[PDB]
């Protein structure tokens, strides 16, 4: 009842030492579809789920291409995702044009965090309402990162964000001890099994609502969609129940 | 344990407690005061059908230009606040002409789409636009169709219906549409959808069509061609 | 503003800076001298903005 | 009621601007000031605010010179007075540089009032809470002007401002005479100041400045003591 | 920007029906938030500043707690009020002194520095975006032609020169004490000035002082450089009072 | 603030901003606006009922669904069997407004259902009460209400993002002798709008009633949210109206397969 | 209309009625909560109208496991027949063009029941104070001409401040809600009435409620005079919302 | 209310309340009068700055010369009127410099009214609370007389009044003005009569006239002796009329 | 409660400040425009006439160029600003390129200028509506209308201002191809349309006429009264 005066702007502190607009912007991530990321000793994989809307009126691109060794997936507002993708592409292009060397993923994520911290302290702006999962390969190996509207980032072994992603997170933490020794096929199957845990217990994954993105030591970032996904979905078994 | 008022829908930079921006949603709801438009994507071409409403018989039925055509083999259609599309059209035309003057070929539909989408996102003008667009054209990739809403972002599609009565038009178009059809079949489908959506007659002075296909350039149907159907 | 008689070094500084700002296009050669609380002083200023303190 | 009292750029339904009235109220609660224009001269007097033995007697003054023939005094807030004085001095120097002659009193008053009129028609600022009395000698003829916080100026023969200025103006009306000398003008100004001192008047708590054909100057405390003894 | 707040005491640029600036008056009350008081006294050929030093925490390094600052080689300072605001004003004063030296070719005087700081403070009270600092400055120095100088400026933009002054929680009692002493006697030697300042502090605050609880700075005609005393010298002066 | 240094006034929780600041043209405009917003109980012949709905017929049971998930649940699990006749409709206009239809069973004409998928504003709730219930309350009746709220509306000591959603809560009147199938709503939480109006009417007039609340993390038509209502199917009020569950599941799946198109926002 | 909880309405004759107003900061409503909780009153009926937005909830003064499951509505009446005290509480806000009918109905019921006097707790905006009000106490009072002489003698003894008039003279209470209408109707219908308000600003307003209740106790002497004494209701928790999300601090 | 705090808000019936409130500030000012005749134009004003201890060091108050052919009078806020008069002089000089011909009378009024309208168009500023009367001569239309208001509107007149008690003066002018058959003497007598009714001594009025002589415009301000002569002639004719 | 700011949408998708500007327009004097085969006519009601006023300075019909003219309804200062901007634009365009300005081009310029002022919270829209007529380079008559929001259309006959709906209904009933055959019939149609709302004909009616390759002509009261007399005579004949 006493929060009405302190939750309209990002530049107002609450008497309890809180900023409610950042916490509200953190709720916009749960309005998107679920997505899962996981990694092994050699490869990093992203899988995404598309809305049940008919493909007739929409061609959604949840997984985007950033560089030859970096790819992302989105959950949240779309304009902010577009702006962040443009910024990342420009950074990678400038780095490559100046020095003939790939830009490290950790440096890229640090730049992203520094950029997104600014609109949380200045009047007349609002935080970015989008969360990202980032997969890449560099001299240190494969990496998975997570990004938050509060300008925080984490280094993960496996993560899931979106709507009803708690089931996927539970599955990932239950089966997380076997990911390092698996090959590409087993890794993708584990990702698909984690992703399908967020659906009601009568639907199943089809070749119309699933996207896959893979990067590796010798494999550039590639996106599999529509009919290219069937060789990955064919080996998956039926539901336990 | 008392009931109090609280508002979150007066500024474009305010988040709701459940992570919603209400001003953008209201701007999107403003589209449903416009006229219905139809777009269909076919391997042979793209057909744009738009609705023209006349308030009085004394109005000249020629100044209601809803299908504006940009160069580089590109169509357009509109619904909502017509006065708000002029800046977008000017930006698209300037970008295309600069591309001609610097490279001497045609800019792609996706590229002009992205370029015009950059300008619609600058409200974060201090308010979102109140208009929706539909783009058509063919390139080396073939025919393409795109849609934009006042949120400021585009999305590729192949059969979309926008306007005041759009849900029923989309439901009918989903059934009628097939993966393969002829351009004339698509035109007939658009015409019948417009017929069963309109509340009035369909003489050659109520609609406006401009079917584009890789054979020749822009071709907006004349009065005689429209009256033929 | 100050309530006191000025100093010769202040006039020398202002003249030198202003002459230097215009890169010698003004073209004025000056001989400046005066007395303040620190004694008598004598300067020579050139059109490009160079000064000498001499007897 | 109070909706039109906070904003400077808002008219009242009866067509009044209230923040300007409140700035004038700020002026009316300051220390008294007196100005008398006699034949062959003008006199300005004021009451000091530093009435203690700890305060230094040569640091800050309320009567200031602008040019060799123009002086100034005020009632209200001192910090605004300082910046206004600096701007007035710069304007006088600019006029001399352009026209190769000393600025007339009326032109300087007009320029200062023009600077003061701004800050009453814009949002994000407040008006100056100070009034000025300006005296000068020009073409063998004395002058006396007053400028308001709103930017309006008047020409006077004798006036008072500050605390208890209505009774001071009544006293001046009773006492002022056309054919007056500068010494009698100084006597009358001191007598007018004495009407509301509420204490013992010495030469260390009043300030006097005069203007005549020889220019503007500020009287030394010994001269003020000699004048006070003659009462 | 954000937009002003309605009310007669909630925005800097709003007059009250009596013509008062309540935000400036409230900024004057932030000077007492620290809880300390300081005294400055001018002598025949010297000037001193004294302030009390409170170190409540055992785990705090006492060498990093001070309120005495050096602006130039010949100008000293004591600040009372909010600590960060005081440090920011010290930095600004140093910058202004550097600009004056560069522009005019000789070192800035005490009255000119005080006037410049007061001019900068006046602007904050007339614009809606910036706020006054809750602190007051006291400066001392030796003038080549005039001698010792004591100056003070406040959050309103007002400055003046004094023979003796005080600031902080107990300014009024110190002012009364100094007024009595000044009306009684003049022409103090260097020793008598420090005696008077320490006596004023120790009488206004009913405390017997230790060398670690006060902080003394001095400037004199023979040595015009600003100096900060040590504990041995402070204790020598304290036993001189005690005897 | 529309420009630099503009004076603004803070908002008020209590709404004491228009009542205190108080012409034939103005009153004509006011009456026209009041005529624009008015609830009409029709018989879609285009004739309004002369009396209240529950005074024209004797009623023994009354089930109300508010929202879209509740209407879907009742249409799938309750109305799939039997014969129901529409006996009226409600017409209204708001800025956010969609139907309000009343049925009753052919075999047992004393059981009524209502399905309000529209939004009723604060100045139309009481009018809804008179046009539906009337000035003569009957105490030999039982009323059930279903509705949904977003999970961020729930107040807890811990973070609201850790609760297992959806979950169900209940509120009862004094005369209700049965026990709810879900825990009662915790103290600091309150309910307003139309269900609160119905429950308050029943409490004041001594009519047994119960209100069911679902707190969901998705407010769109979703299958998980709809099946969150399933434990209510074993209560005494809805015992005799449910026949075949798998058919209801199939109907619900078919209904979910068709859903209106959203916008390009929230990728 | 007053609808009783049971079958027959209680007999109120000579009772003192306490009631809040829906004003800025909910100060009167919070003070009513404090009084009802501390004196441990009992519900006797409802005040069913068409003027307030409807709301519902469980018992706001629960102490045991039995009375914690009692339904509550937006307007309820509590009574203390031993000391002839009756209190009304409002838990919601008003719909447009509905305040005057509510005041008329309430005053009609007050006149018909047979109560002695009425005391109203309110509040007013704190940004509309002048210089003289800025340096005085924030508590003001009003009285009708019909009030008994003993009340004026006691109030004069208590050394209180009366609310200033505004420029035939009228009274204006900005941010007071229905207080002005209630006062005017009570004056025109010859009912004894007192108004007790405070200048407040919106935020956390619990100290304001404590100050107002002590101010009222100075005159009423409801409990022991001042020389942990008011019971905080169990509903006064989570007044700022839910908990803090993780991975932020 | 909720629609009268800014100049950039329309009320639901299409009104700008701040502009009307600004125009409300002109009814408190002194009375200004203007009359057009066959051989001249007239301007009569009321002196509010009346006091024993006031000085007279200026050409006149509330009457200003804009160029060789035009003059104006003001009513409202003095500090705003000063800005407006300075801007008028600048505009006239700029036109003369560019075209080598004197500015027409209507173009000056239009150019100032554009400035007055901008301050109601743009937000964060305050409209001018000033109303003006203009007289002049030019080769396109001869003698002319205009009026202006805080909103930025203007129009041409044959006789008009602004300031305190304007409606009664307008009614009297409507009753007593003869179109096409009046001279400067008749205009002076009518102005004296109207001012005497609406408000008489020679120290409370100021009169200025405009005329053409040998292809040159002459602008004059009447003297105390002439004003006293007019006042006493009006008094004697009134006494003679009422004696019958 | 969504009408306090210019750039704020209502829950059902409305901008209320622009509608309030339209309300301000709806209170001006009525203006009527009719285009014919070889002539275009404009007519404006005169609300009131003061005897001590010079009527030359309060006209509501202006000439933007040699082949275009305009009438308005609404606030007057805003109309003057817009007229001056359009005139300067026409002069600059004619100086830069010797081709005559197109009526559609100037209409688009005016509409763009009007639409610019509905985009920010720091400025307010223009509360005027305009009717624009003229002849193109090939001699084709045109008629356009502009709105405070920035939209425009093309008409054959339209009315704006106070009491415009009745005039528009009358024009819809009476606008035929045999009623615009001649200039006199077109002018009579305009006068008859204006006479539906004007209390006394001729006394307070202003009318302008524009022919092909000719300057704008303002009809005098003698001609206006002659036309009114002809209308009265034909009405008396048709009375029977």
């Amino acid at each position: 009842m006493f929060r009405n005066q302190y939750d309209n702007d990002v530049t107002v502190w609450s008497p309890q030492g809180r900023i409610h607009q950042i916490e509200y912007a953190m709720e916009a991530v749960k309005q998107g579809s679920a997505t899962v990321g996981l990694k092994s000793k050699t490869h990093a994989v992203l899988v995404a789920l598309k809305r049940a809307q008919s493909e007739l009126a929409a061609h959604q691109k949840k997984i985007l291409h950033v560089d030859n060794h970096i790819g992302i997936s989105i959950a949240g507002l779309t304009a902010d995702a577009r702006l962040l993708c443009n910024f990342m592409r420009q950074e990678c292009l400038d780095s490559r044009f100046v020095f003939d060397r790939p830009l490290p993923v950790s440096r890229l994520v640090s730049l992203i965090g520094s950029k997104t911290q600014i609109p949380t302290q200045r009047y007349g702006r609002r935080p970015y309402g989008v969360g990202l999962l980032i997969a890449g390969y560099d001299d240190m190996g494969p990496h998975i990162f997570q990004t938050c509207p509060s300008a925080n980032y984490f280094d993960c072994r496996a993560m899931s964000i979106g709507a009803r992603s708690q089931s996927a997170r539970t599955y990932l933490e239950r089966h997380m001890s076997e990911f390092m020794e698996c090959n590409l096929n087993e890794l993708v199957k584990h990702g698909l099994r984690a992703l399908r845990e967020t659906l009601p217990a009568e639907q199943d994954l089809t070749t119309k609502n699933v996207s896959i993105g893979i990067v590796g030591k010798d494999l550039e970032f590639t996106i599999y969609d529509d009919d290219d996904v069937s060789p990955f979905l064919e080996g998956l078994e039926e539901r336990p129940q | 344990m008392f009931l109090t008022r609280s508002e979150y829908d007066r500024g474009v930079n305010t988040f709701s407690p459940e992570g919603r921006l209400f001003q953008v949603e209201y701007a999107i709801e403003a589209i449903k005061l416009g006229s219905t438009a139809i777009g269909i994507q076919t391997s042979e071409g793209v057909c744009l059908a738009v609705e023209k409403r006349i308030t009085s018989p004394l109005m000249e039925p020629s100044s209601i230009e809803k299908i504006v055509e940009i160069d580089a083999h590109i169509g357009c259609a509109m619904s909502g606040l017509i006065a708000d599309a002029k800046t977008l059209i000017d930006k698209a035309r300037v970008e295309t002409q600069n591309h001609w003057f610097t490279y001497n070929e045609t800019m792609t539909v996706e590229s002009v789409t992205q370029a015009v989408s950059n300008l619609a996102l600058q409200f974060g003008m201090s308010r979102p636009f109140g208009v929706a667009l539909l783009f058509g054209g063919v390139d080396e990739k073939g025919p393409q169709l795109f849609h934009m809403d006042p949120s400021g972002t585009f999305v590729q599609c192949d059969a979309r219906a926008i306007g005041s009565a759009s849900e029923g038009a989309q439901s009918s178009l989903q059934e009628v549409y097939h993966k393969s059809m002829t351009l004339k079949e698509a035109i007939k489908s658009s015409l019948i959808i417009l017929k069963q959506v309109m509340e009035e007659k369909l003489n050659a002075t109520n609609i406006e069509l401009a079917t584009v296909q890789p054979g020749q350039n822009f071709h907006m149907f004349t009065k005689e061609e429209l009256e033929e159907v | 503003s100050t309530g006191r008689l000025p100093r010769v070094v202040t006039a020398n500084r202002m003249l030198k800076q202003m002459l230097f700002r215009y890169q010698g296009y003004i073209g004025a050669a000056l001989v400046l001298g005066g007395v303040d609380v620190t004694g008598p002083h004598l300067y020579s200023i050139y059109p490009h903005g160079s000064t000498d303190k001499l007897p | 009621e109070r909706g039109y009292s906070f904003s400077l750029t808002t008219f009242s339904p009866s067509g009044k601007l209230v923040q300007i009235e409140y700035a004038l109220a700020a002026v009316a609660g300051g220390a008294p000031s007196v100005g008398i224009k006699a034949a062959n001269g003008v006199v300005l007097a004021t009451e000091k605010k530093q009435k203690s033995i700890l305060y230094d007697e040569r640091s800050v003054h309320k009567v200031e010179p602008i040019t060799k023939h123009i002086g100034l005094v005020y009632s209200g807030m001192g910090p605004d007075y300082r910046v206004l004085v600096h701007r007035a001095r710069k304007l006088a120097q600019q006029y001399y540089l352009v026209y190769q002659e000393p600025i007339p009193t009326a032109q300087l008053v007009q320029r200062v009032a023009s600077v003061m009129q701004e800050y009453t028609q814009s949002g994000g600022v407040r008006p100056f809470g100070v009034s000025l009395l300006i005296c000068g000698w020009n073409e063998g003829r004395p002058y006396l002007f007053q400028s308001d916080p709103s930017g309006a100026y008047f020409a006077w023969k004798a006036t008072a401002m500050g605390k208890n200025y209505v009774n001071g103006k009544t006293f001046l009306e009773k006492r002022y005479n056309e054919d007056l000398e500068l010494e009698d003008a100084i006597h009358t100004a001191i007598l007018t100041l004495k009407e509301s001192f509420e204490g013992q008047m010495t030469e260390d708590n009043i300030e006097v400045g005069i203007c005549n054909e020889a220019g503007f100057r500020r009287l030394t405390p010994t001269e003020v003591k000699d004048y006070l003894a003659a009462i | 920007s954000r937009g002003s707040s309605a009310g007669f005491d909630r925005h800097i640029t709003i007059f009250s029906p009596e013509g008062r600036l309540y935000q400036v008056e409230y900024a004057f009350k932030a000077i007492n938030q620290g809880g300390l008081t300081s005294v400055a006294v001018r002598g025949k050929d010297c000037a001193v500043i004294v302030t009390q030093k409170k170190v409540p925490d055992k785990l705090l390094d006492s060498s990093t707690v001070t309120h005495l600052f050096k602006i130039t080689e010949n100008i000293g300072c004591v600040m009372t009020g909010m600590t960060a605001d005081s440090r920011s004003q010290v930095q600004r004063a140093r910058y202004e002194a550097a600009n004056w030296k560069y522009k005019y070719g000789y070192e800035i005087p005490v009255d000119m520095l005080c006037k410049r700081i007061a001019d900068i403070s006046q602007v904050y009270t007339q614009n809606a975006e910036m706020r006054p600092l809750g602190c007051c400055m006291i400066l001392i120095g030796i003038d080549e032609e005039q001698g010792p100088q004591v100056y003070k400026c406040d959050p309103a933009g007002y400055y003046c020169g004094f023979k003796a002054t005080a600031a902080g929680v107990k300014q009024t009692e110190s002012t009364s004490f100094l007024e009595k002493k000044v009306k009684k006697k003049f022409d103090w030697t260097f020793e008598q000035t420090v005696e008077t300042a320490i006596t004023c502090l120790s009488t206004v605050l009913s405390i017997d002082f230790k060398p670690s609880e006060i902080e003394v700075g001095v400037v004199t005609v023979e040595n015009p450089k600003f100096r900060i005393l040590t504990e041995a010298e402070i204790d020598a002066h304290l036993v001189a009072l005690a005897e | 603030a529309t420009f630099f240094g503009e004076v603004v006034k803070a908002p008020c929780r209590a709404g004491t901003e228009d009542e205190e600041e108080e012409t034939p043209e103005d009153r004509e405009v006011r009456l026209q606006l009041a005529r624009k917003r008015e609830v009409r109980l029709l018989r879609r012949t285009k004739t309004s009922l002369e009396v209240s709905l529950l005074e024209k017929y004797p009623c023994s049971k009354f089930i109300i669904a508010i929202g879209n998930n509740a209407v879907a649940f009742l249409s799938s699990f309750v109305m799939n069997s039997g014969v129901w006749e529409e006996v009226g409709c409600a017409k209204l206009w708001n800025e956010w407004c969609a139907f309000c239809v009343f049925y009753h069973l052919k075999s047992n004409p004393s059981v009524f259902l209502c399905q309000c998928s529209c939004y009723v504003a604060e100045d139309q709730q009481y009018q809804w009460l008179e046009k539906v219930f009337g000035s003569c309350p009957r105490k030999n009746m039982q009323i059930t209400i279903l509705t949904c709220r977003h999970v961020t509306d729930y107040k807890t000591s811990e973070s609201t993002g850790s609760l297992p959603s959806p979950f169900l809560r209940a509120l009862k009147t004094q005369n209700f002798k049965d026990s709810a199938c879900c825990p009662l709503l915790e103290q600091p939480n309150i309910v307003h709008d139309l269900p609160a109006a119905v429950l308050s009417y029943c409490q004041v007039w001594k009519i047994p009633a119960i209100l069911y609340l679902c707190y969901t993390d998705v407010m769109k038509l979703d299958l998980i949210t709809v099946e969150a209502f399933k434990p209510i199917l074993s209560t005494r009020s809805l015992k005799g109206l449910v026949k075949n569950i798998p058919q209801s599941t199939e109907i619900l799946k078919k209904l979910m397969t068709t859903n209106e198109i959203q916008s390009n926002i929230y990728t | 209309m007053f609808v009783p909880c049971g079958e027959s309405a209680p007999d109120l004759a000579g009772f003192t009625l306490l009631m809040p107003a829906v004003s800025v900061g909910n100060v009167g409503q919070l003070a009513m909560d404090l009084i009802i909780s501390t004196l441990n009153m009992s519900k006797i009926g409802y005040f069913y109208t068409d003027c307030l937005v409807p709301m519902v909830g469980n018992n706001p003064y629960a102490t045991t496991e039995g009375n914690s499951t009692e339904l509550s509505i937006n307007a309820e009446v509590y009574s203390l027949p031993s000391r002839k005290l009756v209190a009304l509480q409002l838990r919601s806000i008003f719909i447009k063009y509905k305040s005057k009918p509510f005041c008329e109905k309430l005053l009609s019921w007050v006149k018909s029941s047979g109560c002695a006097r009425v005391i109203v707790l309110s509040s007013s905006h704190s940004y509309q104070r002048n210089d003289l009000q800025l340096r005085s106490t924030p508590f003001r009072y009003l009285l009708t001409p019909s009030m008994q002489k003993s009340v004026q003698n006691k109030i004069k003894s208590l050394n209180w401040e009366e609310m200033e008039k505004s420029r035939e003279f009228c009274i204006r209470i900005p941010g007071g809600g229905i207080t002005k209408t209630l006062y005017d109707e009570s004056c025109s219908k010859e009912i004894q009435m007192a108004v007790l308000l405070k200048f407040v600003s919106e935020g956390d307003n619990i100290p304001d409620a404590l100050g107002l209740v002590e101010y009222l106790n100075e005159w009423l002497q409801i409990l022991k005079p001042l020389s942990s004494r008011w019971k905080i209701p169990s509903s006064w928790r989570l007044l700022f919302g839910s908990g803090l999300p993780p991975a932020l601090f | 209310r909720r629609y009268d705090s800014r100049t950039t808000i329309f009320s639901p019936e299409g009104r700008l309340y701040q502009v009307e409130y600004a125009m409300e500030a002109i009814g408190h000012a002194g009375t200004c009068l203007g009359i057009l005749a066959n051989d001249g134009v007239l301007l009569a004003a009321e002196r509010r700055n009346i006091h024993k201890l006031l000085d007279e060091v200026f050409f006149s108050e509330k009457i200003y010369k804009l160029n060789e052919d035009m003059a104006c009078s003001v009513a409202g806020i003095t500090s705003d009127a000063n800005v407006l008069t300075n801007e008028l002089r600048l505009i006239a000089q700029r036109y003369l410099l560019q075209y080598q011909e004197p500015i027409p009378c209507e173009q000056l009024v239009t150019a100032l009214c554009d400035i007055k309208q901008a301050y109601t168009q743009f937000g964060g500023k305050r409209p001018f609370g000033v109303s003006l009367l203009y007289i002049g001569w030019d080769k396109h239309y001869g003698f002319q007389l205009y009026q202006s208001d805080p909103s930025g509107n203007y129009g041409g007149w044959k006789a008009t009044c602004i300031g305190n008690n304007s409606a009664a003066a307008v009614s009297m002018l409507k009753q007593d003005y003869k179109e096409g058959e009046m001279t400067l003497k008749s205009a002076l007598a009518l102005a004296i009569k109207v001012l005497n009714k609406t408000m008489l001594s020679a120290e409370k009025v100021e009169i200025a006239t405009l005329t053409r002589e040998n292809g040159k415009t002459v602008i004059r301000v009447l003297k105390q002796k002439e004003v006293e002569q007019l006042i006493k002639k009006h008094e004697e004719e009134e006494a003679k009329a009422e004696r019958e | 409660s969504y009408d306090r700011a210019i750039t704020v949408f209502s829950p059902d998708g409305h901008l209320f400040q622009v509608e309030y500007a339209q309300e301000a327009v709806k209170k001006g004097s009525t203006a009527v425009g009719v285009r014919g085969r070889d002539i275009v006519v404009l007519g404006v009601e005169k609300k009131s006439v003061a005897k001590l006023q010079d009527e030359r300075t309060v006209r509501k019909i202006c000439a933007l160029d040699d082949n275009v003219c305009m009438a308005f309804a609404g606030l007057t200062a805003d109309a003057r600003i817009v007229i001056n901007r359009a005139r300067v634009e026409c002069q600059s365009h004619r100086l830069t390129v010797e081709d005559p300005v197109t009526v559609e081009y100037i209409t688009r310029y005016i509409a763009s200028l009007k639409q610019r002022y509905t985009q920010s919270n720091g400025r307010r829209p223009f509360g005027i509506s305009a009717l624009i007529v003229g002849f193109d380079f090939d001699g084709t008559p045109r008629l356009y209308q502009t709105d405070p929001s920035g939209t425009y259309h093309a008409w054959k006959a339209n009315a704006i201002g106070r009491g415009a709906k009745s005039v528009r209904e009358f024009l819809e009933k009476n606008y035929t191809d045999e009623a615009i055959e001649t200039d006199d019939l077109t002018i009579k149609l305009v006068i008859k349309a204006l006479l539906e709302v004007v209390q006394s004909g001729g006394k307070n009616i202003e009318l302008a006429v524009m022919r092909r390759d000719q300057s704008l002509k303002i009809l005098n009261p003698e001609e206006i009264e002659k036309y009114v007399a002809e209308i009265e005579k034909e009405k008396e004949e048709n009375e029977k």
